[PDB]
């Protein structure tokens, strides 16, 4: 209820203050890496990020007003989307490179170390170049990331009055995005165009998550942390 | 009771 | 180019006039092979009309031949699904693949793994019902899927300007319906967020067709195999 | 290359 009674600026400051930290990798550059090592670095990193993401989700306005079964469901469908949009956001100031960690900056040739990883790398890179071209703002980013959390699992669900509450919160995040674009000087036509451009990117983020979900499911059945396999079996 | 189920509580 | 110098009302009528026809399927209880065959045959014939519909989408003919191929290869199942979901709006709990082929989720059990995709499609149709999706909005969403789905995989500046044009058309339609400024961008967001689920359904449907191509249960058409092979390289 | 042919017509 308090999430609905939030002004747009209080919505932004709540999302900004809830941002998770940028974690570091175990990456030791004494080694050029094998496939298992580079995969171990990304797997260990994503496992520690999931713990922060879970506690980040509890501070998303309206997420706490949901039942525990619904919270588990939204996170199970959206966890990789949230990891990826964060990676893409961290990589905005590093063209042609993915900043997995401050000490783990990788280009596409290093992504070829893992079989099939290069295709997902280019998609992640193209998304980061898109955020760069649009000059995506951190206020817009935290809105998009919370939209993913509330949207990606809403149609994979009597009583269903909770889905109506989620849509009310989603409408509030939409109001917040327009409020930000109106403050930056954009005209009404420019606000609606930018709003559409940002939300169409979520379609590609869903695409990368689906492809990445198959890539991880292959690595499991080809020789990951327990929390990650538990998330990976949610797509099965 | 899964891991995610418990971390959301704690 | 000409798509940009065109008004919002002219965008709607152009998209409406380009709408493909509703095709029919070719009575015997269903099995794994029979139902997969009817869906494969129906989808193969729908693809031929989609290709001619795409050429009538404003701005699509301005693209190069390779870029047209890439967009259709990336979005073909999305476009089939949003059309199926659109046809099934006035049939709650059922999927209208063809006028003589209306199926419920119990009939989706005739094919393994088909149930999960059926439930997602039925959920999207009920979402369109709850939102009271208009046909003018539907043809805008379908053309957005065509131009957007493959745009990240300048000729892209043209596609993005055409995409902005469709956003202006959607907003123009909502302002004609009497919606307020807040109701306009809210409904715009609600419609575009559905495209993320349509993409998710297509990816799940793409996995399912690759399994049947390997399981060799029903021979797929050469065009359908080419569209399916494009999602791996 | 069936898709190419169908786009030519
Ligand atoms: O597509 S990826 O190259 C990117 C990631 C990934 C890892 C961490 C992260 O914060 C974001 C990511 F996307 C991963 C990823 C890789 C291994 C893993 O166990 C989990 C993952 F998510 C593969
Ligand atoms: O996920 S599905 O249950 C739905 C479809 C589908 C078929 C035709 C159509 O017009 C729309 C569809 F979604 C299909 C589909 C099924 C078989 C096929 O050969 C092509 C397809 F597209 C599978």
């Amino acid at each position: 209820s308090l999430a609905l009674s939030l002004t747009a600026d209080q919505m932004v400051s709540a999302l900004l203050d809830a941002e998770p930290p940028i974690l570091y990798s175990e990456y030791d550059p004494t080694r050029p890496f094998s496939e298992a090592s580079m995969m171990g670095l990304l797997t260990n990193l994503a496992d520690r990020e999931l713990v922060h993401m879970i506690n980040w989700a509890k501070r998303v306005p309206g997420f706490v007003d949901l039942t525990l079964h619904d919270q588990v469901h939204l996170l199970e469908c959206a966890w990789l989307e949230i990891l990826m949009i964060g990676l893409v956001w961290r990589s905005m100031e590093h063209p042609g490179k993915l900043l997995f960690a401050p000490n783990l900056l990788l280009d596409r040739n290093q992504g070829k170390c893992v079989e099939g990883m290069v295709e997902i790398f280019d998609m992640l890179l193209a998304t980061s170049s898109r955020f760069r071209m649009m000059n995506l703002q951190g206020e817009e980013f935290v809105c998009l990331k919370s939209i993913i959390l509330l949207n990606s699992g809403v149609y994979t669900f009597k009583s269903l009055e909770e889905k109506d509450h989620i849509h009310r919160v989603l409408d509030k995040i939409t109001d917040t995005l327009i409020h930000l674009m109106a403050k930056a000087g954009l005209t009404l036509q420019q606000q609606h165009q930018r709003l559409a451009q940002l939300l169409l990117i979520l379609s590609h983020i869903r695409h990368m998550s689906n492809k990445g979900m198959e890539h991880l499911y292959s690595m499991k059945c080809k020789n990951l942390s327990d929390l990650l396999l538990e998330m990976l079996d949610a797509h099965r | 009771h899964k891991i995610l189920h418990r971390l959301l509580q704690d």
